[PDB]
Formats: structure tokens, C-alpha cells, sequence
């Protein structure tokens, strides 16, 4: 908006008192505004090559890099968040698994636990005899888990889970009839 | 940048003039106020187009800059020539890094060298070295038979053969798979899943693809290279860059894919028989290589596809086609993979 | 080392100042570069600034030029008169003023224990500069009999000797002898008779010395700008 | 204040020194329009100059 | 990837041509080369602000979103304390640029107001802001340290800053940008030997980690300073390796094993008369430190000790010689060496 | 660094004057400041107990030899 300071020094910058309809005035503030607006949008344009400050189009430009891509009615604050909960998603472990189903799933309120059934090996002397220890075998094995979730799911909830289980281990899922009535 | 058109400037110009002075009311086409805001507009316009590309090509920019994902460069070309001796080495023979080998056919004049220092014990008859393109590039993707010159003038030397075509050279990545990687790194940021450990595997360049193959408390990377190989080099190089991925307390094995080698014998019949010659021969078996190498884990080889891709050559040119040694389709195997044998064309 | 220094000027821009300094309106980048601004780089008061003092610059403020710039080759004419009167005092040297009491010395002018030092009036030693100075130096020169002097054989007068006859002859050896010991001095760029007379005892004569010119003087003192000396060892 | 052509000749034609604002002049952005006097008897050149 | 002032100049020239042919002449000083030029100009400054907003979007966009700041130069500011012998008899003015200053070798910093300031009659001290000249954290004076004004009026009873300067900083680089993000996405990772021992490191009282993996089942070593592992601090490991830890696989937490080298030393000495329990001490002393400051897997080379032993003076200690220690005392990754029972003999 | 540590002990031993007893101590220090990170440990295949030199005696080096591993 530097337009009127190295426009060419003899022309008028100022509407002429003789006339109220002057021309030069009209053009030169014309050209002016124009100026102006570009700069501002050109000062408005940095908001969009950041991430935090992002919009609509090069907001969805950044999902697209970086694999995730908006939904149906997916406003651009909620967006981000979930771009940003994407890239920093644990992987690997019991709370991450929780995690995934309460956010497959509605909400937090259910009861979701990871049953671990090493933990109930027989060994010869700690072991109570008619205890709840059971002798090893396939079941009762190190690198299996049973989920246990406490409301409805469709069966691909189990896809979500292999997505985010550790390689190697065999999953069960357990449907809790107790929590629905 | 909200994606301003040339008319709507043109237009609010024109009108804001039009207000600031009820004098000037002569826009038409010719004028000397319509040409200068028209040309005002436009620079406009391509200033914004501009804008919009430059933020564009930031947004990859500070993709690249911000996790130091560096874009993959051309690989060189590299295979395995067998060499063969006079008779059983009565001692350790000796062949130093940089020995070059070469080729007398002329339609493939690339260089390739050793390396890596190499010796052979007493009674061998043969041993098998793997040599590395000079010239980066596909340039170094000879077919097999192609080596038949060895620079170290060692007279021990009977013969000197590749027994397989090179497909490991290379060009500039894609855009398109460069951002597919980019995608696996951002799965991979957890690192003990299944698609962590396939990245991991993939972490490394030469490797071309990955199966993961998993039981209860085992997991089994079956990899391989561009050819469908897997040298205990890359090998280790997999496993050491597995360690930062792999879960800890689960046993992991590294192997190399279940590679078959097709070997083709293809009779085609010609309707035009001036264009006999070694031309069309080398295109069509060239172009059975290409179909060969590209294929992926787990790809059957269905012989009609591999009919139709040969007749869709020149399909008023060549006839018939048959082929000598191919009857039924083969099954290839979640591990598994089909790499070019010996392809020989015969012109009738 | 030097510089250029610009102190921005009301609703300039930098495509005036490089125009105006590099002849150019292209160096503008450059000399945004090279003085770290931010795109509005010459606000219009004091509080845009605030917002961001490192990298905006107001007016009033002042900016630089990396332009080698010289004191030499400088036309004499922007200089001021103050600047001037400053620089030909420095070309013609400060020192110790002996020749006070001209009654005295002029009443005993060949003889030893003449002229002494005195004070300025403020408890310091007075001093002659510019002009006094040239009067004191050929002063001494012309008193000061040749060969008198230690470590100097050449330096002074044989005045003392011509206390000759009256004739025209003596008075020419007299004549030749003062504009010998004038043209000795470096500073004298020619001296020549003017009148001269003869009263039976009493000889008179006058003489006109032309030191160097203001712009000589001018153009030696910048030049020593470079060496930084500001001194006179002739 | 920066002056117009119109206030600058009320008050030079008043008897009162004034500064225009002028841009992109080789020394400085100012520059002095006249030495007038209080004594507003533009006939006489030694009173009013 | 962007025009220029002169592309831009001659395809305004190009188009208006075309558009009419009405005006030629495009000579210099033409108010419609003016213009044009005026305009040129003026796209010109904002493809380089364009340019500046890219460059910064590059290195600083993405980085951004997860909350961390890159330390930006700044010139260190404050307020500081104008006291005046009366109430002001007249308004007066602090013109911009003022300059505070302090009577020291100690702060040579220069500060400066970048606005002007009133003070009205009725006020009898009055609080203004001033900045310093230099940037960096040399600004950072401390509490009362300004107090001198160049330029003040003899009104001014006292000049003082109420509180030390801790604005100014030194600019982050950018490696040290990607450094910190980097590391934090690396502690993002969870379930392997990396990260099990990153977060048993993250603890505050752990000193040392070593992790053991086998086929179902993890085992960690750790240890204090001192090399024990408190009950209390194996619970704290174990409650927070519990988020680390893979599904389905076992993890154990145990001590290291310490082994207490005891030490009996015979020094020869030369200055029989500077024999006396304050040498011995001090030599018990070094000994132990150097026993105790050994790692994990820090092997006792017992040549070593002879140096450090014989380099606590190089006259007055003549020879030494151990009993106890007669091989280096290796030990494995998993068994850290520290200090028993040591004693000195003077001979 | 055989070189240099062979000169080392060189010097050390025929800088020892009448009746200077040899001391191993005082030869392992002086090999271990050569540089105490860059040195592991040092063992002599030799020397196993100090020399007692009388005070018409003295001790010159012979043969120095240095293996590096």
C-alpha cells in the first residue's frame, strides 16, 4: 500500500477542492483500493501455510499429506485435533487398545478391560492348587489377550484393534451381556 | 488467497470509478480506461495463481523440511555373475574390489565392477560374485546373458555369465509413491504394529517389498530386493532397522521370498515377413521381461494375460503366438514371487 | 572500514533510498537483508513499532548503507565552513605559542634568550593554530640564525651576516636570503618582493607569502584519514 | 501540520513563514517557501523581504 | 515461480497495446508508464511478502501445531521508576529515544523508550518502559541496576528499576527446533526396549537402565546412585512401565548387581613428616570416589586406579600396592562395581 | 603410537640418575598420562618387581618394545 507514496511525485494525491467530481481522484483511489485489498489478503495468506491456523481447501491439502481426510460435515478445529491425535496415537499396549475402542465405540462410561491370561499360569510352588492359576497350554499362553467390552459392536471393531495390537498376538474379543440390559 | 477472477476485479474497478466521477462513463471495448484496468486486473489474477502454487509447493516444502524426509534419489543397477575356471582352483585365487566387468554385446555397453573384495578355496570349479553398475539409472537393467567380459585378464578364467536379467536400477521416486511412504511413516510412528514392522522393513531403500507372516508369539518378515533376492547384507541391515520397531519379547525371523524363475519359449508367427529380424525378437522378449519383473508378491501368472499383452504389440503384425515350455497358470503364494528366466523368441 | 548511515525520512520508501545511494531501485532487497526488516519496513510512527522494535524501523530511525564510503573524493562544496576553518587548522598544526611579547624579540631580533612559552589565561599553555601558527613557525625560521639549531643544520637564517653596507647589493642578498628560508618552509607555496627601501642605516622591505589553499589542505587532511596520523612531521 | 497550496498562500500573502512538505528531493523532505516578514507591505522589497 | 518488476512492467505495456491502440508512447516519464511502473512496483512488494510468509511457513508451520515455540532474538524490556523531588510544577516531556543508564563497569547496556511520555502536574513519579539497545540476554540486568537518566531534568530525585530484566534471549537455531520435536516424536513410541528404557530413565530417582529381552518375558535392572533399588522405587518403575510395556508379554523389575569392592591399599610416601590421618583421608576419599563413580558396565581397570592414586601428587606419593586386587574385577552389563570397606596404609 | 610410547619410556628410563630406584608404579603413570582416555590398561611381559638400584648404580634402557592391541 505504498501506491500514492511512489506514484509519480506531480500527480494529485488529494481530491481537488474545485471539484467534487474529480476524475484523477476517482481513478488513483480506485487503483488504491485495489492495492490495499491485495495486501491485505496477501497478509491474510500466512494463516494458510501453517497447520495451527490452517483453513477449508489447504486445511485438506495438509490431511491429504499427511493421510487423513475429512468427513462428512467436518468442521476445520475438529479436524486438526483429530489430524493431530492421528499422528500422536500410542500403539503397541492395553491403554491404547482401550483407547481405540471407546473411541470406535460412543464413550468413555463403558467398561472395556484387557484380560492378560499368562498371568494365570500354574507354576509348581506359587500357584494355589485349586486356585485360579490353570495349567499352560494354548489358552492360558504368553502373547494372547481377551478384550472384554461392555456394550455392542460391529464385528469390525476386531479390524480396529488388529490396527493397533502388537504383532504377534492372539486376540479374543468377549461381548458382556451384563452391561446391555 | 480466496481465488479472485478477472471479471469480479474488472467489475469493482470499473465501478468504484464509475462513483468516484460521474465524468468518466466510456468502458467499452478499445478504450484507454477499460485496457489499463484490465491489464491491472489480470497481473492481479496471475499474482494470486501464483500465490495459490507457491503455497502449494510450501505446504510439500515444509512437509520435507519439518521430519527430514528426504525424497529418494536413482538407485544404481546392481546382479550376480557367476564366473567358471579351467579346471578346480588349485590354490586362493584373489579378485579386488574395482575389478571391472564388462560386455561385448554393444546394445548394452554399461560398466559394472566389484564392490567388495573377493577369494575362492582350493577345489572350486566356479564361484559367483555380485557386481554393481557404474552409470546410475535404468541404464544398468541388462538382460541376463549380457556379461561375458571380465577386465582382470586373470587366464584361469574359462567363462563369465549373468544368469539373470538386473531389474534393481532405478530413476527419481514417483510423486505418487514418494507420498504413499510418507503415509507409512505416519503409521508407523507406533511402533510395535504390524504396519510399523512392515515400514521398518521397508525403512530400507533396496528392500522392494515386505510380507508379514504372523502366529502366536512368532512373527516372520518374508523380504526381498528389486530382483527377488535377499542377501544376508540386507538381511542384517533389515534386522538391525527392525529393532527399533519390532515388539520387545516376541522372536522375529527374517527370510527371503518364495522366488520362482519362468523361463519362456514363445513361437509367434509373423503376417508381414520382411519385418524378420533380431529387432522385433529382442522387443518382444524385452517386453516379456517387463511384464515378468513387474510383478508383485503374490501375483499369479496367468498365461492369456501374458498372451494378450504380447499380441497388443502390433496386433495386425504378429499372427499366432505359442509357447514351448508354458501350459497352465501358476499359483504363487502370499510369500511368494515370479522373476524372468531365460525369454527366447522364435520369428516365423 | 566506513560506511554510509541513512536516517529515514518522512514517508520514504527503499526503493527511493536505493535509487538515491546505489543509483538503482534493485538493491532494495539487499538492503532489507542486510538491515534484518520486516515487510513493513519504515512505519509511520513510533507505535507500530512497538509491536516489533528488532525488525521494523520508524522514522527518525537510522539505517545502513554498506557502501565503502572515503572522506577523500568528497566534493569541497557540501562541506561547511565550520568543517572547512576546522580542517585547514588541522592541515596547519596546533602548537606551543612562544611568540608572545612581539614587542620584545622585535626590539632584540638577532639575539639569543628572545621569546618564551605563556599561558592561555585558563592555567593551560598557550597555543597558536591555523594562521598564529604559520606566523610563529616563519617567525622563528627567519629569527632562527642556519646552523644554530641542534639535530637541524639547514633550518633557520643568515640575517644575521647581511648587517652589510648600504647598497643595492646587500639588499638583494638580504632579499634572496628571506625568500630562500621562506621557500624552505613545505607550507609556503611561493613568496615574492614586493617593495623594498633603503634609509642610510634603517633597511625596510615587505614581503607576500601564499600558503596552500583551503582545498589543498582539505584534500591532504582526508587523505590522512586513511593512516588516522593527524599530525604534521614535516 | 502539512499545509495546502491554498494555506500556504493565505499565509505567506499574511506575512508568515511556512514549511511545505516535499517528497524525494535530494537533501531533505522539507524545504522553506519564503523570507518573509510580519510587515505585510508587499510593495516595499527591504521591509517585507 | 514468481515475475519481476520488469516482466510485469512489459506485459502491462503488451496488454494495454493490445487492448487499444490509443496510446504509444511508453517514454520514460509517460503518466501511464508511471503508472504501470507504480503498480509493477507495488506486485513486486507483495510477491516478496509472499516469499517471506512461505519461507516462513516452511520451517515453522508444521511444528507449530504441537505447541512448541522457536525463541525468537528479543531486545531485553522492563519498567523502571522516576522519582521527582515534588509534584510537577508543569507537564513534562520525555521525548523517544531517552537514554537510562547505570553507574557500573559491571552493565555498560544502554537503554532506551521507543515512545514518548507525559507526565501530568498532579503526578509526583511516574513509570515508564525502556528497552535495550543491544539484543541478546546481555540486557538482563539485574534488579537495581538501572539508575541514571542522560537527559533527565534535576527534578528527578532517584531513577530505579523495580525488578531484573529477563527478557532478552539468544535466537533458537532451527536444528535445535528439529531436535526438540524430534525427540519428543520419538517419545511418542511405546512397547520396545527403547522406549521401556526412555521411560524407566524418565523417573526421577533412576540413574541407569538396562533392559534384557527374552522369548515372552522383559526383565529390567536399575538402580539409584548409590546402586540399590528401594522397594518404593520398584514399585514406582513397575507402575509406570505398565503403560509401556507390550500386551501379552511379561516384565520383571530387580535390582543390579552391585558388587562392593573392598580396598586395602599400602602407599609408600616420601615427606615422612606430612604422615598423618588428613592424607589418608583424602586419599580413602579419592579412592572412593572413583570406585563409586564407575557406570554399569564400567570394567575396574586396575592400572587406572594406580594412575589416579599416583596422580593425586607425583612426588609425595611414591609407590602403592593392593592385596585385595590382584586381576581387573570384570563384570557384566548388568552388574554395576561400587565401593566397600577401603583403607590406606601409610608406609 | 608404538613409536611414541617406545620414546616415552626411553626418555623416562634415561633420565634416571645415580640410585634412582625403578619403580612399575611410576612407569605405568608416566605411559597411562600419555593419554589416560585413549589408553585401556598396560601390562609389562618382562618387569614384575621393583629395581633397587646402589648408590654407585644406575639404569639404562636396552631394548624397548611395545605390542598394541
Amino acid at each position: 500500500a505504498n501506491f500514492l507514496k511512489n506514484l509519480h511525485p506531480l500527480l494529485r494525491r488529494d481530491r481537488n477542492k474545485k471539484d467534487n467530481q474529480d476524475p484523477n481522484f476517482a481513478l488513483i483511489d480506485a487503483l488504491n483500493e485495489e492495492m490495499n485489498q491485495v495486501e491485505k489478503d496477501a497478509i491474510e495468506s500466512k494463516l494458510q501455510s501453517s497447520l495451527k491456523t490452517s483453513t477449508s481447501e489447504y486445511l485438506d491439502k495438509f490431511g491429504d499429506w499427511f493421510g487423513v481426510y475429512r468427513k462428512t460435515d467436518e468442521k476445520d478445529d475438529v479436524y486438526r485435533a483429530r489430524i493431530i491425535k492421528y499422528l500422536l496415537l500410542k500403539r503397541g499396549t492395553n491403554n491404547a487398545i482401550i483407547d481405540a475402542i471407546k473411541d470406535y465405540l460412543g464413550r468413555d462410561d463403558i467398561d472395556v478391560s484387557v484380560y492378560e491370561p499368562f498371568t494365570n499360569i500354574f507354576y509348581t510352588n506359587k500357584s494355589h492348587l485349586n486356585g485360579e492359576d490353570h495349567l499352560m497350554g494354548y489358552y492360558y499362553r504368553f502373547a494372547v489377550i481377551n478384550v472384554s467390552i461392555g456394550d455392542y459392536f460391529p464385528v469390525e471393531i476386531i479390524d480396529v484393534i488388529n490396527e493397533f495390537k502388537p504383532a504377534g498376538v492372539t486376540l479374543y474379543v468377549t461381548y458382556d451381556g451384563a452391561s446391555t440390559i | 488467497m480466496k481465488t479472485r477472477k478477472l471479471t469480479n476485479i474488472l467489475s469493482k474497478l470499473i465501478d468504484k470509478t464509475m462513483a468516484g466521477t460521474s465524468k468518466i462513463t466510456d468502458f467499452t471495448p478499445g478504450s484507454a480506461s477499460r485496457s489499463l484496468l484490465e491489464a491491472v486486473s489480470l497481473e492481479i489474477e496471475q499474482f494470486y495463481i501464483l500465490t495459490k502454487e507457491n503455497i502449494d509447493w510450501g505446504i510439500q516444502e515444509g512437509i520435507i523440511e519439518a521430519f527430514d524426509f528426504q525424497k529418494r534419489q536413482s538407485k544404481r543397477a546392481y546382479g550376480d555373475v557367476t564366473i567358471q575356471f579351467y579346471q578346480p582352483l588349485d590354490m586362493r585365487m584373489y579378485i579386488p574390489a574395482g575389478t571391472t566387468f564388462t560386455s561385448t554385446r554393444q546394445e548394452y555397453p554399461q560398466q559394472f565392477e566389484t564392490l567388495v573384495d573377493y577369494y575362492a578355496e582350493p577345489d572350486s570349479t566356479e564361484i559367483v560374485v555380485e557386481v554393481y553398475c557404474k552409470e546410475t539409472g535404468v541404464a544398468g537393467n541388462v538382460p541376463e546373458g549380457t556379461i561375458n567380459t571380465i577386465a582382470s585378464g586373470s587366464s584361469l578364467i574359462r567363462s563369465v555369465n549373468n544368469e539373470y536379467s538386473f531389474n534393481t536400477g532405478t530413476k527419481e521416486e514417483s510423486q505418487e509413491d514418494f507420498k504413499r511412504r510418507f503415509h507409512s511413516f505416519v503409521e508407523s510412528r507406533g511402533r510395535a504394529t504390524n504396519k510399523s514392522v512392515r515400514y521398518g522393513a521397508l525403512q530400507i531403500p533396496d528392500v522392494e517389498g515386505v510380507y508379514v507372516y504372523e502366529e502366536t508369539g512368532h512373527i516372520t518378515v518374508f523380504a526381498h530386493d528389486r530382483n527377488g533376492n535377499l542377501s544376508d547384507t540386507l538381511k542384517e541391515d533389515i534386522i538391525d532397522a527392525l529393532q527399533d520397531y519390532r515388539p520387545s519379547g516376541i522372536m522375529l525371523d527374517v527370510t527371503g521370498v518364495e522366488k520362482e524363475e519362468v523361463n519362456v519359449s514363445a513361437t509367434v508367427t509373423i503376417s508381414n515377413k520382411s519385418r524378420i529380424g533380431d529387432t522385433l525378437q529382442k522387443h518382444i522378449e524385452s517386453v516379456i521381461r517387463s511384464y515378468l519383473n513387474n510383478l508383485k508378491t503374490s501375483d499369479d501368472l496367468i498365461i492369456t494375460d501374458l498372451i494378450q499383452a504380447i499380441m497388443n504389440i502390433d496386433d495386425v503384425l504378429i499372427y499366432d503366438v505359442s509357447f514351448d515350455n508354458l501350459d497352465e497358470n501358476i499359483i504363487v503364494p502370499p510369500q511368494g514371487i515370479i522373476r524372468a528366466g531365460e525369454i527366447k523368441v522364435e520369428l516365423k | 572500514m566506513r560506511f554510509k548511515k541513512h536516517v529515514v525520512q518522512h514517508e520514504e520508501t527503499m526503493q527511493a533510498i536505493a535509487q538515491r545511494y546505489y543509483g538503482d531501485v534493485s538493491y532494495w532487497i539487499d538492503l532489507v537483508e542486510h538491515n534484518n526488516l520486516k515487510y513493513p519496513y519504515l512505519v509511520e510512527t513510533d507505535e507500530e513499532k512497538m509491536k516489533d522494535p528488532e525488525r521494523l524501523a520508524s522514522t527518525g530511525d537510522t539505517l545502513i548503507i554498506p557502501i565503502e564510503s572515503d572522506l577523500t573524493d568528497v566534493s569541497a562544496k557540501e562541506i561547511n565552513s565550520r568543517d572547512k576553518d576546522v580542517l585547514v587548522e588541522l592541515a596547519l598544526g596546533r602548537d606551543l605559542n612562544i611568540t608572545a611579547d612581539e614587542k620584545y624579540f622585535n626590539e632584540h631580533g638577532t639575539s639569543d634568550n628572545i621569546l618564551a612559552f605563556s599561558t592561555n589565561g585558563n592555567g593551560d599553555l598557550d597555543t597558536v593554530k591555523g594562521i598564529d601558527n604559520m606566523k610563529q613557525q616563519l617567525q622563528a625560521r627567519l629569527l632562527t640564525p642556519r646552523g644554530s639549531l641542534m639535530l637541524h643544520p639547514n633550518y633557520g637564517s643568515d640575517l644575521h651576516n647581511l648587517f652589510g653596507l648600504n647598497i643595492p647589493e646587500q639588499a638583494t642578498l638580504i632579499e634572496m636570503e628571506v625568500l630562500r628560508t621562506l621557500t624552505s618552509d613545505n607550507r609556503v607555496k611561493s613568496a615574492n618582493l614586493i617593495d623594498w627601501k633603503i634609509q642610510g642605516n634603517v633597511y625596510s622591505g615587505q614581503f607576500s607569502v601564499e600558503i596552500k589553499s583551503v582545498e589543498e589542505s582539505i584534500n591532504f587532511v582526508l587523505g590522512q584519514d586513511e593512516e588516522g596520523i593527524f599530525a604534521l612531521f614535516e | 501540520q502539512i499545509y495546502e497550496s491554498i494555506d500556504l498562500d493565505e499565509l505567506n500573502e499574511n506575512g508568515i513563514i511556512s514549511i511545505e512538505f516535499v517528497r524525494n528531493r535530494t537533501n531533505t523532505f522539507f524545504r522553506i517557501v519564503d523570507d518573509v516578514t510580519t510587515f505585510n507591505d508587499k510593495s516595499d522589497p527591504v521591509k517585507a523581504e
